[PDB]
């Protein structure tokens, strides 16, 4: 698969933050249906900035 | 993965979304009105948009596989020996009662089939039944002798979709079974996918109400699943256009503009 | 090795003698603690590891009522004396045995003096085995 | 396979024969090559290997990486062997040999798979290798001017090219100048042992220095050593192999006396022997005394009282370097300490070098040796610096032997590939395919350079091929400019023998691997 | 094991791309030795001593235990080709693995997989277009000899190869026998309606083509006759047993006098049914259910053959062939229980034939429709099993030729022609896809390469000579007859395969290219593998 | 991020570390335990302790001295 929601669901992520990213991807799939990978990438970049 | 086939799938997805909504009034799209059927074999080039109904069930009759000017009837009761909701037993005390029971059961089944046939129905869909035989073998024999295609084991969850598609009102008691509750259709035939299975397609309906079917085919199962996911993504994007009538450029342009 | 049962009667190969309608709901998955068939074959009671008793209808296939209130998972459950609105007990790991009634969907009675795993109604229905004996008419 | 009652060979013997085993050998060679691929060129990276003991090593050198890998595949060990051979004969190009050999094998793999007789492949490789070596000898640029400045510039450019792939590449000009200066002081054999290399932890790379003389660490001074002066402005050095200690005259010597007067005489005789040795050393006129053997506390205090410097247990290599720098002779006896056997340097000094004490012998005008003092932040830093300097030193030595150069950066490989393709277009056609495969395999070097640098290798290769076919011999990969350039005017120079040996060894290894049809492994004992 | 924190392994980049190519190549190397007339069969021991000697590509991969997901893609690819074509199963696996191997070489050269995929898709489209325009031969110009040559070509590499002169005749005759027309007048050939029976014994030459139907069944009782001349066949879908009331019916006796009469009806009801069936002149009674001992006596006394437990698919073919009608019950539309003469099939003979210490029914020369059955004779069960698989390919091959009337020359003629054309056509399509299309052309040469290798001949020279002839045909307009040149594996030299009679159905090559390309594209699309560890 | 709470592990087996709050907690706990042990043996009305050695000698010691009490205890 290339779908972000499917990729995140299939791989069993264990860290809680990754679980909430999976839930975010599900929500983006529900509301829009595309941009499922982009939203996860955006969230990751945002938190990366939050580090600094 | 379906990018070389986009010339086939993009118009297909747009047609599928437009066929299930009213463009002048629709504010959202119910994607459950678009049914996707995955059949192994062939190539994604063989993906087809069916304007009618596609059923994976097998025709019980042998020798009747194509009906023109069909009159489909949907049945939610059982064509078998009479059986009440309460506990029922038939007590036999004489030898004559045995063949009387046999004859009366045959007459009951024959009367049911005759009442069904009198309405002009020629394609019969029988809902899946438990605790009671939906289709008795004797009933199947009588229906076959009267030139009626019989399809059984119809799932309960699909009744709404079938009724919305082919315009058939479900019948739960034989008394209410009349001609006005039949769904007229142009053609109901069972096609064969070149030795990869069979499909029952009912194409051409007098009342094609806001429902379309997509048949997805491919060489192996993995690409079929990915094609289904991709087609779903395309349908969701057209749904987004329906919900919010606004278009933006792509290729990172919104992100660059947003950052600047 | 561990299984040695993958070829179980799952096949159910017969000559289609009206017994093939086994339903086999298995929608909730998890663990089917008790798949007891109701005396009236209309309904199925199932208990899962979450501690909720589930009532299903064989014909429609829909979950009628999920009975929750047990402290732990319900290891065992029984049925009514004959039908009597299916006032069924439910014994679990929480050392407690209680009776439920779908006419209200509530725990009508409860008992705690013992995990119960061998509930069985008395033929009269005024009591039930608690493998003890709890009296319905005296609680 | 019917089980014979008595089997022929020992049980557990494994035998694989035919096409599949040769294909597996080619795959193993590919696996070995890809472990050193990224360490090629100015954009190459380093590999870190941790042994069982947990002592890690970091290197950009192909031979070092391959040796540190515990290769057990019989066909793969040939690549390690040819890497060692290239390191021994030339010293640079230990990555190119492996890449070329594996690329030859990969190119001929499809022909092997379709039943081509391996003898034909071997003959084709040998023909192509002979032609390529002759072409390298013919087109290599040599300057027949015998100009000292020109020769020095050639050596410096070659050293810079050899060094512009390591962690010392930022100071490559500085290090290349130091290497050329170091090598040019060796007399006629250019022995490596005459170039000392000392690693002193702490300090920047630019703090590294080359001493025109000899330097070594302070060696376990005894009591009274700190009272000796630590600087002399014209010392005479007494190189000795003598133990200046109070000890038994011989291990099997036994003294038998029967009078207290004789007892006192024996004690005084031992003391007088030691003092006679010390007095001869002092009257030799020397001021700095170095011994291959221990020097005791008594001798240390004796030399301190005379304002002299002493150092014992000096390593033999350091003593030989001191001989070569100062010009004396290591004397095992002090009975004839004539002025000719005494070393001489302008300045001797003991100084602090990054938390350690070193003895410096500088100002040697007739010096035939040198010592590198390498500074770095870690042990592996200085080790990799030493390896890089060794590569540069070997290149400079070979260039001293003969000054024939070919432009690097894939230029020579591209020219050879063009020549071999043009040749292969004019032969019957069974050998044509294999020689064309050889020419195509020659293109691995610029392709790997572009891949490591992060370019688009295909476009650069197309431009290089077009430039070579159209005209131009020394056009290769230009890493900084994202493009191609005339690598001869860019001073990317390497000696011709580097590529000659690389091609020869790669061809020999490929032929050896191809010629094998069966592998048999006996059970271990 | 890092910041991802997933309970499983992960492989990314060239690590997984090369591993995927490994698995695809491993499957091809299994079946690569069983391609072409000089191919050899394989033994497949099934861990309990069961032996399966076969040359079919699909059968080999069905029985193999494959674990890599990429390998399972090719194993399922062979199965798909078998279902939808029936031949070319070994070729499609070889081509797909070669396509993936050459595609990965481009990817290692920093060519994006999308460019390679786009190039492969273009080449597959043009290869199909080129085949349909320059390499097809209309079968109407060859007559019956085309069908035999097409059948003979398929039988090469099979255990019925050398004896294909005799075996091809049955396959052509058997397929033509079961031919029938449908709506819109399309002649369709329901191959696999030709029942195939295996029985060891005599040589292969004694294989018999039955002009009728063969049943792997025997008569129920020894008292019945074992031969009927003018058979009136009655086909029934219900058992002939003692009557037993259903679940909803109970027998409760209050007056003991009624007990005996009730028990009489339990057996007279079936007797009355049998008497009605026999009264119309039926000689052969075939039923899918059992027959009780007391029911068999009625057929014994009437001198009629009765066979029980007949397979449902076998009965349907017999009913269709003999003109009979399947009856699940005796019940007319008047509520009575009757049997009519119009529901009786007919045949010219029914025989209890004996075949190698075993017996079977031969329904010979059915009327109103012509059927066919084949009995295969071999040394043992292992060899008889393989002939059935080999014959199935031949039946499928003839079916395709009769449906689509176009054939293509065999022996690598198509791949050699395509490789020349595609590599020339690649120069006129884009700049980055040129390499991808060229590699598609190169990958097709694996078929003629493998044929020459299996014959222990110089594959390099034969392919070069074969390619030289095909190159001349494309560049010289007056040498177009060289398109038919393929490989003569017996002598090891190019040969005009159209004249030599080495034909294949066009659909075999066309469907092979489409399926192999999609399978190769699917694997080429992957660059990351996450393998979650099992929960147990 | 911290050495212990990092996705990659930087320590040999059996080697650990304690950050600000945890290190302060352990230090304060140890110091308070030592003070509570040694006290109650303080002043004119203090009591004595018994130091029953668990070793092979099993030496018995009764003392009011704080230094000797703190010396003969296994402190980690
Ligand atoms: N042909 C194209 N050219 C440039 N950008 C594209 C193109 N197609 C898609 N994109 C961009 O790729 C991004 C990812 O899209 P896609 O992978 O299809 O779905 P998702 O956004 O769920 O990952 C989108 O933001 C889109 O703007
Ligand atoms: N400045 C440069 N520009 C282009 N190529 C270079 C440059 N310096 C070195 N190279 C190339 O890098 C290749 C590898 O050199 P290096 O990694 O130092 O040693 P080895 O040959 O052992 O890998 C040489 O073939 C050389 O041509
Ligand atoms: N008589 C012949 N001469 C030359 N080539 C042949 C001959 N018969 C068959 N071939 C070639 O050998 C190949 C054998 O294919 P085969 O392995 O039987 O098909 P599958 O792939 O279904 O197993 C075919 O592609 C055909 O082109
Ligand atoms: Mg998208
Ligand atoms: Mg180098
Ligand atoms: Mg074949």
């Amino acid at each position: 698969t290339n779908d972000g929601a499917t990729i995140l669901k299939q791989m069993q992520v264990l860290h809680p933050a990754a679980r909430m990213l999976v839930e975010l991807s599900k929500a983006q799939d529900i509301e829009a249906g595309d941009g499922t990978t982009s939203v996860v990438i955006i969230a990751g970049s945002l938190l990366d900035s939050c580090t600094k | 993965v379906v990018s070389q086939y986009s010339s086939l799938l993009s118009p297909m997805s747009v047609n599928a979304v437009m066929k299930v909504i009213d463009p002048a009034t629709a504010t959202s799209v119910d994607l459950r009105d678009i049914k996707i059927v995955k059949k192994l074999g062939g190539t994604i080039d063989d993906c087809e948009l069916v304007e009618g109904l596609v059923l994976t069930q097998k025709v019980s009759n042998s020798g009747i596989t194509r009906v023109e000017k069909a009159k489909i009837g949907l049945i939610q009761f059982c064509l078998s020996a009479p059986k009440t909701d309460m506990d029922n037993q038939i007590v036999v005390s004489d030898y004559a009662q045995m063949d009387r029971v046999l004859r009366e059961e045959r007459a009951y089944i024959l009367n049911l089939v005759k009442q069904i046939k009198k309405t002009g129905c020629n394609v019969l869909l029988i809902q899946k039944s438990i605790l009671r035989d939906a289709l008795s073998d004797l009933a199947l024999h009588f229906l076959n002798k009267m030139k009626i295609m019989v399809i059984k084991d119809i799932e309960r969850e699909d009744i709404e979709f079938i009724c919305k598609t082919i315009g058939t009102k479900p019948v739960a008691h034989i008394d209410q079974f009349t001609a006005d509750m039949l769904g007229s259709a142009e053609l109901a035939e069972e096609v064969n996918l070149n030795g990869s299975g069979k499909l029952l397609k009912i194409t051409g309906c007098a009342s094609p109400g806001k429902t379309v079917t997509i048949v997805v085919r491919g060489s192996n199962k993995l690409v079929i699943e990915e094609a289904e996911r991709s087609i779903h993504d395309a349908l969701c994007v057209i749904r987004c256009l329906v919900k919010k009538r606004a278009l933006i450029a792509g290729g990172g342009a919104p992100e660059i503009e947003l950052a600047l | 090795l561990d299984n040695k049962c993958s070829v179980y009667p799952l096949t159910f190969d017969k000559n289609e003698n009206m017994a093939a309608k086994k339903k086999s709901v298995a929608m909730h998955t998890n663990y089917l603690s008790a798949c007891s068939f109701t005396n009236s074959d209309m309904q199925i009671l199932t208990a899962s590891g979450d501690g909720t008793c589930a009532l299903w209808d064989v014909e429609s296939g829909q979950l009628l009522q999920s009975f929750h209130g047990h402290g732990a998972d319900v290891l065992c459950l029984d049925l009514a004396p004959s039908e009597t609105g299916n006032t069924f007990v439910s014994g679990g790991c929480d050392k407690k045995a209680m009776v439920w009634d779908m006419r209200s969907g509530q725990c009508v009675q409860a008992f705690e003096t013992h995990d119960i795993n061998s509930v069985r109604y008395y033929p009269s229905g005024d009591a039930f085995a608690s493998g003890r004996l709890y009296d319905l008419r005296a609680d | 396979m019917m089980p014979t009652p008595v089997i022929l060979l020992k049980e557990g013997t494994d035998s694989s024969q035919g096409i599949p085993q040769l294909v597996s050998n080619i795959s193993a060679c590919q696996v070995i090559a890809e472990a050193v691929r990224t360490t090629l060129g100015p954009r190459g990276m380093d590999k870190l290997i941790v042994d069982g003991r947990g002592k890690a090593t970091i290197s950009n050198d192909g031979a070092t990486i391959l040796k540190l890998l515990d290769v057990v595949h019989p066909a793969a060990k040939t690549l390690v062997d040819i890497a060692k051979s290239q390191d021994a004969e030339v010293g640079d190009g230990t990555t190119s040999v492996t890449l070329l050999a594996a690329e030859f094998l990969k190119q001929v793999k499809p022909y092997v798979e379709e039943g081509l007789h391996p003898q034909i492949i071997i003959r084709a490789f040998r023909t192509a290798t002979q032609l390529a070596v002759n072409k390298i000898k013919e087109i290599a640029v040599t300057v027949k001017k015998a100009d000292k400045v020109e020769q020095r510039k050639l050596l410096e450019k070659c050293a810079m090219t050899a060094l512009s792939s390591k962690l010392i590449s930022q100071q490559k000009a500085f290090f290349a100048k130091m290497v050329v200066d170091a090598v040019m002081m060796l007399d006629d054999l250019l022995q490596l042992k005459m170039i000392g290399i000392k690693k002193v932890q702490g300090g920047a790379l630019e703090d590294s220095q080359l001493v025109a003389g000899v330097a070594f660490k302070k060696t376990f001074s005894y009591a009274g050593f700190e009272m000796q002066p630590k600087k002399y402005h014209n010392p005479k050095i007494a190189l000795l192999n003598v133990e200046l200690e109070l000890k038994a005259e011989k291990d099997n010597a036994e003294i038998r006396v029967h009078t207290v007067e004789d007892y006192q005489a024996i004690v005084d005789a031992e003391w007088n022997i030691l003092y006679d040795k010390l007095e001869k050393i002092h009257h030799s006129g020397a001021k700095v005394v170095l011994s291959k053997l221990p020097i005791g506390d008594v001798a240390t205090q004796y030399f301190a009282d005379r304002d002299m410097f002493c150092a014992g247990r000096v390593p033999e290599e350091d003593l030989k370097r001191t001989m070569m720098a100062c010009g004396g002779s290591i004397q095992t006896s002090v009975n004839a300490l004539s002025a000719d056997v005494l070393g001489r340097c302008q300045v001797f000094e003991e100084t602090q070098i990054g938390g350690e004490r070193y003895n410096f012998f500088t100002g040697c005008p007739k010096a035939k040796t040198c010592t590198f003092i390498l500074r770095g932040g870690a042990e592996q830093f200085m080790e990799e610096t030493e390896r890089s300097l060794h590569d540069a030193i070997m290149i400079v030595r070979r260039a001293i032997k003969n000054d024939s150069v070919v432009a690097g950066g894939g230029a020579i490989e591209m020219e050879l590939s063009k020549y071999l393709r043009d040749y292969s277009r004019t032969i019957p056609g069974k050998q044509q395919l294999l020689i064309g495969a050889y020419a195509k395999a020659l293109e691995i070097i610029p392709r790997q350079l572009c891949d490591n640098a992060g370019f688009d290798a295909t476009n650069i290769l197309n431009k290089l091929r077009a430039r070579h076919a159209q005209g131009g011999t020394w056009y290769g990969v230009d890493i900084n400019n994202e493009d191609i350039a005339d690598n001869f005017e860019a001073f990317v120079w390497e000696p011709a023998m580097v590529r000659i040996n690389a091609l020869t060894a790669a061809s020999e290894a490929a032929c050896l691997i191809v010629s094998v049809d069966e592998t048999i492994k006996n059970p271990r004992s | 094991e890092g910041p991802l924190s997933v309970f499983g392994d992960r492989s990314t980049g060239e690590t997984i791309r090369s591993q995927n190519v490994m698995a695809a190549a491993s499957i091809a190397n299994i079946v690569k030795s069983s391609l072409g007339p000089v191919g050899l069969d394989k033994m497949l021991v099934d861990d309990i001593g069961d032996v399966t000697i076969t040359n079919d590509g699909a059968t080999i991969l069905k029985l193999l235990e494959v674990e890599h997901p990429a390998a399972k893609v090719l194993c399922e690819l062979a199965d798909l080709q078998d279902k939808e074509v029936g031949d070319g199963t070994t070729s499609v696996v070889i081509i797909a693995a070669e396509l993936l191997k050459n595609a990965d070489e481009l990817v290692k050269q920093k060519i994006h997989p999308t460019s390679v995929i786009s190039g492969y898709r273009l080449a597959c489209k043009e290869a199909v277009r080129y085949i349909n325009e320059n390499l097809i031969v209309n079968t109407d110009e060859l007559g019956r000899d085309c069908l035999i040559n097409a059948a003979k070509t398929s039988m090469s590499s099979k255990i019925i190869g050398i004896n294909g002169d005799f075996f091809a005749n049955m396959v052509v005759d058997a397929v033509l026998a079961i031919k029938y027309t449908d709506i819109r007048g399309q002649p369709r050939y329901p191959v696999n309606s030709v029942n195939i029976l295996k029985a060891h014994g005599r040589s292969q030459m004694e294989s018999m083509l039955i002009s009728g139907y063969a049943l792997n069944c025997v008569v129920g009782s020894q008292g019945m006759p074992k031969r009927i001349v003018n058979a009136k066949i009655a086909c029934l879908d219900f058992s002939l047993q003692k009557t037993k009331m259903k679940l909803g019916v109970q027998v409760v006796i209050t007056d003991p006098e009624k007990l005996d009469q009730i028990r009489q009806r339990e057996s007279d009801i079936t007797k009355e049914r049998i008497q009605k069936i026999l009264a119309t002149g039926a000689n052969v009674i075939l039923t899918t259910g059992g027959i009780d001992d007391m029911c068999l006596k009625y057929f014994v006394e009437a001198g009629a053959m009765a066979v029980r437990r007949v397979l449902k698919r076998d009965l349907k073919r017999i009913a269709k062939a003999s003109g009979a009608t399947i009856l699940s019950t005796l019940a007319n539309l008047e509520g009575e229980e009757t049997f009519e003469a119009a529901m009786l099939g007919q045949a010219e003979e029914v025989v209890q034939e004996r075949i190698c210490d075993d017996e079977l029914i031969l329904i010979k020369n059915t009327k109103a429709r012509t059927s066919a059955s084949i009995i295969l004779r071999g040394a043992n069960d292992f060899m008889c099993d393989e002939m059935e698989r080999s014959l199935h390919d031949a039946l499928c091959v003839v079916k395709r030729v009769l449906e689509s009337k176009s054939v293509v020359p065999g022996g690598g003629a198509v791949e050699a022609a395509l490789s020349i054309y595609l590599e020339n056509y690649a120069t006129s399509m884009g700049s980055r896809e040129q390499l991808a299309i060229a590699e598609f052309a190169r990958s097709l040469l694996v078929i003629p390469n493998t044929l020459a290798v299996n014959a222990a001949q110089d594959s390099t020279d034969l392919v070069a000579k074969l390619r030289a002839f095909h190159n001349e045909a494309q560049v010289n307009p007056e040498r177009k007859n060289l398109k038919w040149i393929g490989l003569d594996l017996s002598n090891g030299k190019p040969r005009d395969n159209k004249q030599a009679g080495v034909f294949e159905p066009t659909i075999v090559k066309v469907k092979s290219l489409k399926f192999a390309t999609e399978a190769a594209i699917t694997i080429l699309r992957i660059d990351d593998l996450i393998k979650l560890h099992p929960e147990s | 991020a911290s050495l212990s709470l990092a996705p990659v592990n930087i320590f040999k087996a059996g080697a650990d570390e304690e950050r600000a709050e945890t290190a302060r907690l352990t230090s304060f706990i140890g110091a308070i335990a030592i003070g509570d042990l040694v006290k109650s043996t303080l002043g004119p009305k203090g009591m004595d302790k018994i130091l029953l050695s668990s070793g092979r000698d099993a030496s018995l010691m009764v003392t009011n001295d704080g230094a000797t009490i703190l010396k003969n205890i296994g402190v980690d």
